[PDB]
């Protein structure tokens, strides 16, 4: 089933690899080389998770937990029932995420658009890879990654935060939190302004961009425009992701003491009496 | 005759012959390698 | 490569836009005077000003200035009026809520009176600002979506500072006015009542915050990628559908199996953002008045994980082995 | 605090009420997004036997400015194209379509346009929104490099003409189009390019999407002072179709 | 049972073949990996212990 | 009932066949995995114990 | 005659015959497997 | 006659014949492998 | 007559008759299963 | 009761059939799982104990 | 007359008759079930 | 009371029927669950203790 | 005349006359409920 | 007194009915639960500690 305007866009071509060996649709979904790889990796990972759950002893979604190996194994391969399953599932997840991004690139190419969406997804992929690959590699053990469980991956965050004592004193954490809050506020304001323009009180005509510009200059004295708001939102979200990755990567391999101690450079500058 | 790729029957036969030849050569090399490895360090 | 439309290649400038008007006569209260900034013109509009001056805006400005000055002068007096030491310890100072022994009674100025006066002024300022944002939309003959989304954040603000201390029966339950001192309050609040992770409404709030950031990333990238078809003019695309909207919908339909409209994506965005403080305030209001230990609650309702291995370093290594002796 | 039955306290009741509310909200949000493009069809143009899990919404009405009337949605697809030069490559569903003639000239594929109104977009005063710079009072270049007079470079590396003017948006103070004057060897008349497909350098302007021989077939405007929505859709679709149809190597697999 | 050939009047072989190819390799990898996580049927460890 | 063949005048066979295949495979995998979570019906562990 | 899918009565009968044959074959194989398993390890 | 794919009766019969020829060879190979594995290490 | 779905009366009658046949067969199988379960392990 | 067939003049049969098909399976799975969570009606534990 | 849904009086009467029949059948089954339960284990 | 049929001149039956079905099923499930949290009316535990 | 809903006087009269019967019946059932509850367990 | 029919000239009959249906169900549920919370008017526990 197609939308009323969809048929004229479903043309052949625009693939990075494969040609027309995989150039078709299944329902609404587009299939390609990277669709095939995505299906393989995602299905294998999910089935392996459920096999590990059956061998653990519980099928409760809240209670399933698949964990990385002990620190004494270093960077080698562990027995499959003591941490190897986590490593295999990690490999599957990385493959699946990269395949998803490349499939998005192929769809963008076929539709004649820019490649902003795959680029934006790459930052989330980068944060995940920093969490599970780069930090354990620098720290020297695969056992530093977080476990795969709905409620057990919060205990990891808690214990990792309290291992540097007071984690709110991390400056990069401060920057990331600020970016998150500002992104949410901007999204609320943008949605509200567009809806208010398009949906006036009953019996009234609709409004235009001049009206929106006037509301915000009256409200706060400045208006960013209908093109600047999208740039600003994208930049804020990407900065949030990037600084989250930086804040986690500096906690283990670069700083070892508690985070309040870091501000001693400010507290003891020579310029003070 | 049914064809989605535009090839004919004769062309498909001729291509399949060479493809089978390559497959058999690959398999023979792999068999020799597996025999040597088993002699060196046997599983099973 | 192709132009990506992040910074404008060339800028143009004309007469300043003073704004639209109607029978409500908005021009009467507007300031005269505008400026142009070429540094911010690379990313957005360059014009600065003018602004609207009403009663609500002036009242809000005066009360907020008073709150700021009260906090600042208390912090300055707490250090002996020494300016270099005031600068040295700026991030560590605060104006502190009253002691638990006073209940809801009025405390002395030394032990929370100034805190109460400052809180009253801040409350007046915020409510006046909300009134101004409602009145402007009423006089522009537009919808009231901005006011309703500001009211959703004001709900969590009020729950944190007013409603919960009244329900618990003590003004000592509020938040201190300081930078490092309010991050100390956050951590201590989490520790005091068990683990705030196991509060299901804190988890719902995190869900909605993560989702709103994800949605803004998606929407910004998508609109920037169809701008070559004039996609940034969203209102005209709502009134008269074009190929930008069709391509934007078909991308996500071919990606994940369903899509939105040009007008319907903003409804999704509006709800994901507003649902964050509402669930957060519901979660905060239930703590201490109903539930006193969230981990024990999770154990009771059977969603706390169980661990088999042992605790302590001597089950994994040796003190000499760690030191390398 | 006490429990009504078992472990049921106020927190559990609040949680279940939120679950119900969220289900209703999800239904409402999904339904509000089905006002364009429904009902669904198959690849032969007939109504599909499957229509989904969610029923269609009720009708809403807009009131447009400058006396354009009303718009009620959902309704009939008034932006639909009539004769498409496309062909099917399979007897069933789920396979691509193949262009019959020239996809760039026929407006199919990434070269597709939608049938918008044949009138210009207006500002709050009721005037055309996009105007050539030669007829805008008090406007001028304030920063960046002025592109007027610089030569234009094609995607294959050919010089086709010079930039003669810019068309700006007066209400929002932004440049929308670049106007070119074609050399006699590469066509006649003037053409427009959207600002989002060009790169302005110190000595030239570069357009990479289409080649030198494609510049004479860019759709033209009816008037030298304004452009309608249909014309804009047709012009921008033409420029975007070249990212796939300008060269045979842009369509075949890259590997 | 003698009319089972009529499935190809419902389904195109081009989609069916890729679906089956993905499914069979997924199944094989899953089963081999499940065997490798037991004690009795892990042949790599059996070879080491037997020596 | 002899009129059950009219289900194909309401549902499309192409979509029903896909849904049935997915459902049947998932159900079989679920049952096979439920058996292996018990002690009495885990055939790998029974094989290990019988040696 | 009512038809959402565009099929006819006779076409539906012909399709249903083969579908039922496939169902019965699947069920027979499942019955034999269940009987062998019950003989191996009873659950009643 | 019902045909969503455009094939005829004879084309479908040919395709099914070749497909089942492939299926039976796959099954015979798997049966031989399973028998060898059971002789090596029984699971019943 | 009133009809929101587009069917007539006869089509509705036929559809309901077949639906009722299916419901009765389902219920009969469920009843047999419940009786066997009660004989094996009685509740009440 | 003789006019219950008029429900098909109110509700679309396709959506109703899909919804009922999902509902019945979910209900049956829930009931089997609820039985498995007791001590008196768990047939796997009963089979283990009786042997 | 007044109508927000687009029906006439006769259609409403017929619909209500069928609805009342369904309601009474549901109520009768529930009453029999409640009587059996009260005999098995009385409350009050 | 003879004019109760006019409720269908105000409410659309299509929405009312769906709402009523959801409400009735949820109410029945909730009552059955409330009965199982007691000790005098839990029929599973009553069966277990009786044997 | 003032009418913020668009209905006429007679329509409102008939609607209220129908509504009051339902109100009285709902109240009548509640009296029989509260009369049996008192006999079972008084609260005064 | 007898002029109470005029309320339907101000309020829309549909939404007032919806609001009364919801409010009445919630009120009945709350009253039944508040009675269950006490000890003299709890009928499950009274039936338990009677036989
Ligand atoms: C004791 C606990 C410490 C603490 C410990 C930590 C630690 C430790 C960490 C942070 C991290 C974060 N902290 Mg902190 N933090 C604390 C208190 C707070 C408070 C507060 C008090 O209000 C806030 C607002 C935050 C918030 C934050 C963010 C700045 C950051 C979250 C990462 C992120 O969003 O990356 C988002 C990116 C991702 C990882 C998402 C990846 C998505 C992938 C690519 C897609 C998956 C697809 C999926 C499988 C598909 C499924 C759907 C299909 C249908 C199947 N912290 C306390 C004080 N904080 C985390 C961080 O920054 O790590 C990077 C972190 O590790
Ligand atoms: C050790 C720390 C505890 C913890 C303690 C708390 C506490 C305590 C709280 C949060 C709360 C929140 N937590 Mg938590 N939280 C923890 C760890 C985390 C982690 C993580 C580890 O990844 C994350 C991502 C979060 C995330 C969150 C947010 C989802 C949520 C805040 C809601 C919101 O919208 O804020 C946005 C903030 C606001 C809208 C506040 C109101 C702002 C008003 C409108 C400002 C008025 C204007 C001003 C006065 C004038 C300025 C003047 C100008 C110059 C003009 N928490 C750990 C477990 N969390 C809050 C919540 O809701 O909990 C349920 C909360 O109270
Ligand atoms: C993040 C959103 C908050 C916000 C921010 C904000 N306020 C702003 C701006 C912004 C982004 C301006 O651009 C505008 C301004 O001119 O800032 C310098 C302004 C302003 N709106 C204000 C009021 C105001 N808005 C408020 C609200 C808010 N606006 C939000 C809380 C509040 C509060 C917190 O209650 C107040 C008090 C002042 C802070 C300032 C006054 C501007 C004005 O009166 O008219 C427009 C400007 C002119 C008179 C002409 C230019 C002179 C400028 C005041 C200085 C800069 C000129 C310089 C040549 C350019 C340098 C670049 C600038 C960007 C700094
Ligand atoms: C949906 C929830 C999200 C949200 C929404 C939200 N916030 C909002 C709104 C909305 C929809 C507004 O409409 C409103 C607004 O004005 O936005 C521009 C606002 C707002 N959200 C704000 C803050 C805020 N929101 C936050 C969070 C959030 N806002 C959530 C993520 C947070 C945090 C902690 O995350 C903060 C800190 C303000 C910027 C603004 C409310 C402004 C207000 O109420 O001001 C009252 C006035 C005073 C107290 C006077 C202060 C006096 C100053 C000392 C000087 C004068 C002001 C001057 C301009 C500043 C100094 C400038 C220097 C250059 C001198
Ligand atoms: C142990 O457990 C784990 C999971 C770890 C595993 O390891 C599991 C592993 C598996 C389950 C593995 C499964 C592996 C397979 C199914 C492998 C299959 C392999 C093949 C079918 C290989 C085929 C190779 C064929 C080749 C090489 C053919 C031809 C090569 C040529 C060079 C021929 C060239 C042809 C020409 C020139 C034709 C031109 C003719 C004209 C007319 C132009
Ligand atoms: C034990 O518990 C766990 C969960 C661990 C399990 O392991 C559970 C496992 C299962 C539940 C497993 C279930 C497995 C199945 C249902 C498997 C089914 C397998 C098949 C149906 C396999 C079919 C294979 C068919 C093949 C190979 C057919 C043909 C191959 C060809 C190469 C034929 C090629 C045909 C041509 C060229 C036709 C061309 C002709 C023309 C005329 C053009
Ligand atoms: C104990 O406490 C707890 C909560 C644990 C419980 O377990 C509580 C449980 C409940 C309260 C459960 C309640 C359950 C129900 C109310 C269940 C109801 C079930 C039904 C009404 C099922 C009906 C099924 C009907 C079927 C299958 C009928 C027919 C199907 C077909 C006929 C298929 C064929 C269709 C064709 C051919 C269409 C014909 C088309 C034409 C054009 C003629
Ligand atoms: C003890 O305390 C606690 C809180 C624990 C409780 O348990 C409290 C419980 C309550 C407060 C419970 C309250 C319960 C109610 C108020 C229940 C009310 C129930 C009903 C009103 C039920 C109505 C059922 C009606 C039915 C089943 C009707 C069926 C109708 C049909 C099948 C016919 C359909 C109609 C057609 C086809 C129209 C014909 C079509 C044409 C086109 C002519
Ligand atoms: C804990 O204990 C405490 C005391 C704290 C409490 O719990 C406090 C409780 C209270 C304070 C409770 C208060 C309760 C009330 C005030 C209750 C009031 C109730 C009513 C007014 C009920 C009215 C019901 C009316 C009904 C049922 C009427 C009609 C229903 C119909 C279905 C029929 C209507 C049909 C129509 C109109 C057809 C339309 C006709 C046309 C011609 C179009
Ligand atoms: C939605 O909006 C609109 C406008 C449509 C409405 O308002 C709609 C409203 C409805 C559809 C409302 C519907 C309401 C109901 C269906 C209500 C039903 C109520 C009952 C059936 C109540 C029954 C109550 C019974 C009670 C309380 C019984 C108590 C019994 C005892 C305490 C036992 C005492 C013992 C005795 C009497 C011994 C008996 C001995 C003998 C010899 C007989
Ligand atoms: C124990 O508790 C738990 C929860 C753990 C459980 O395990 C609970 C489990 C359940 C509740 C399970 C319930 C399971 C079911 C209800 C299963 C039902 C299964 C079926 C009805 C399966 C039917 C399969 C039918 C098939 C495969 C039939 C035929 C297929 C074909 C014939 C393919 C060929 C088709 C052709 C050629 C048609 C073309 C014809 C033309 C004329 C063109
Ligand atoms: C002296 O030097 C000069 C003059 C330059 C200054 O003025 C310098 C000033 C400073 C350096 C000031 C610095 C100020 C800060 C760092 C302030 C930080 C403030 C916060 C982080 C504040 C958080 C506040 C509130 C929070 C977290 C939540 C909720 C609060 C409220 C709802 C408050 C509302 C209170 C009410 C309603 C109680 C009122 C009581 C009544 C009885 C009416
Ligand atoms: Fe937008």
């Amino acid at each position: 089933a197609l939308l009323s305007f969809e048929r004229k866009y479903r043309v052949r071509g625009g693939t990075l690899i494969g040609g027309d060996l995989f150039d078709f649709w299944v329902g609404p979904f587009y299939v390609g080389f990277f669709g095939v790889t995505t299906a393989f990796f995602a299905l294998l990972g999910t089935i392996l998770i459920f096999w590990g759950a059956s061998q653990q002893g519980t099928f409760n979604p809240w209670l399933i937990n698949i964990a990385p190996p002990d620190l004494s194994y270093g960077l080698g391969m562990a027995p499959l029932m003591e941490g190897g399953l986590w490593q295999i599932i990690t490999i599957c997840a990385i493959g699946a995420f990269v395949s998803w991004a490349l499939r998005e690139v192929e769809i963008c190419r076929k539709l004649g658009m820019g490649y902003h969406v795959p680029f934006a997804f790459s930052v989330a992929i980068f944060a995940y890879v920093t969490l599970v690959v780069f930090r354990p590699l620098l720290m020297g053990a695969w056992g530093h990654g977080f476990p795969y469980g709905i409620w057990s991956h919060l205990d990891w965050v808690s214990n990792t935060g309290y291992a540097y004592l007071h984690f709110h004193y991390n400056p990069a954490h401060m920057l990331a939190v600020t970016f998150f809050f500002t992104t949410t506020l901007a999204l609320a304001l943008h949605g509200a302004l567009v809806l208010s323009a398009a949906n006036p009180p009953k019996g009234e005509e609709v409004k235009g961009p001049d009206n929106e510009d006037t509301f915000f200059r009256d409200f706060i004295g400045y208006s960013i425009g209908t093109l600047g708001i999208h740039r600003v939102g994208l930049l804020l979200a990407l900065n949030a992701g990037f600084w989250s990755a930086v804040c986690i990567i500096i906690s283990g391999p670069v700083w070892t003491k508690g985070w309040p101690e870091w501000w001693n450079w400010w507290l003891e500058m020579p310029i003070w009496p | 005759d049914l064809s989605f790729t535009g090839l004919t029957d004769e062309q498909a036969q001729e291509l399949h012959s060479v493809y089978m030849s390559g497959l058999w050569l690959f398999s023979a090399v792999a068999v020799v390698a597996h025999l040597a490895t088993f002699i060196w360090r046997p599983w099973f | 490569p192709e132009y990506q439309n992040i910074f404008t290649q060339v800028q143009v400038q004309g007469p300043a836009e003073l704004g639209v008007d109607n029978e409500n006569n908005l021009t009467e209260e507007r300031t005269t005077g505008t400026g142009f900034s070429q540094l911010i013109g690379w990313i957005g509009n360059a014009q600065l000003g003018p602004i609207y001056l009403g009663w609500f805006g002036i009242i809000s400005l005066v009360t907020g200035t008073l709150w700021f000055n009260i906090v600042g002068f208390n912090m300055l007096s707490q250090v002996g009026y020494s300016i270099p030491e005031f600068i040295r310890q700026l991030f560590w100072l605060a104006l502190e809520p009253p002691s638990p022994e006073y209940g809801l009674r009025m405390p002395p100025l030394d032990d929370g009176g100034w805190f109460i006066i400052a809180s009253f002024f801040l409350l007046v300022s915020v409510i006046s600002w909300w009134l101004r944002t409602y009145q402007l939309a009423e006089m522009h003959k537009m919808g009231k979506h901005v006011a309703w989304a500001f009211a959703a954040a004001i709900w969590l603000f009020l729950v944190l500072g007013l409603f919960r201390p009244i329900l618990m029966g003590s003004w000592s339950e509020a938040v201190p006015y300081g930078i490092f001192p309010h991050l100390d309050w956050t951590t201590a609040f989490s520790i005091r009542y068990g683990n705030l992770y196991y509060n299901p409404f804190h988890a719902l709030s995190i869900v909605f915050l993560y989702g709103s950031v994800l949605l803004f990333a998606m929407h910004g990238a998508t609109i920037l990628a169809v701008t070559r078809f004039g996609g940034d003019r969203e209102l005209e695309q709502i009134y008269d559908r074009g190929t930008a909207s069709e391509r934007a919908g078909l991308f996500w339909r071919w990606t994940m199996g369903f899509n939105a409209t040009m007008e319907g994506i903003h409804r999704w965005a509006w709800w994901f953002a507003v649902l964050t403080p509402i669930t957060g305030g519901i979660g905060i209001l239930l703590t201490g008045t109903v539930v006193d230990n969230w981990f024990l609650w999770a154990v009771e309702h059977n969603f706390a994980p169980d661990y088999t291995q042992d605790y302590g370093y001597e089950a994994y290594t040796t003190y000499d082995g760690f030191l390398g002796r | 605090e006490e429990t009504f039955f078992g472990n049921f306290d106020l927190a559990s009741l609040s949680l279940w009420l939120f679950y119900g509310f969220f289900a209703l909200l999800i239904y409402y949000l999904q339904t509000e997004n089905m006002r364009e493009g429904y009902p669904l069809e198959d690849e032969d143009g007939n109504t599909a036997a499957n229509q989904g899990p969610f029923p269609l919404p009720k009708e809403k009405t807009f009131k447009l400015q400058h006396g354009r009337g009303e718009l009620t949605l959902p309704g009939e697809d008034v932006q639909r194209r009539d004769n498409l030069a496309l062909r099917k490559t399979a007897h069933g569903n789920g396979f691509p379509m193949e262009p019959t003639g020239d996809p760039m000239l026929d407006g199919v594929g990434p070269a597709s346009w939608s049938k918008r109104r044949d009138v210009p977009e207006l500002d709050a005063h009721g005037h055309p929104k996009i105007v050539p710079m030669s007829a805008a009072e008090g406007f001028g270049v304030s920063a960046g490099t002025d592109p007027r007079g610089l030569p234009v470079m094609a995607g294959d590396g050919e010089i086709v003409g010079l930039v003669s003017d810019m068309w700006i948006d007066e209400a929002e103070q932004l440049v929308r189009y670049l106007e070119l004057e074609l050399d006699p060897e590469w066509g006649d008349g003037k053409r427009l390019v959207q600002r989002q497909m060009v790169r302005i350098k110190s000595d030239r302007v570069k357009v990479r999407s289409i080649y030198g021989k494609h510049f004479k077939n860019v759709p033209k405007t009816k008037s030298p002072n304004q452009v309608t929505l249909l014309e804009e859709d047709k012009i921008m679709a033409y420029y975007a179709g070249g990212t796939l149809y300008a060269d045979e190597s842009r369509l075949e697999p890259q590997l | 049972m003698s009319k089972f050939y009529k499935i190809w009047l419902i389904f195109d072989p081009r989609r069916v073949f890729v679906a089956q190819g993905v499914f069979l390799f997924l199944l094989a990898a899953m089963i081999h990996l499940v065997l490798l996580s037991t004690e009795h049927f892990n042949w790599f460890e059996l070879a080491a212990a037997n020596a």
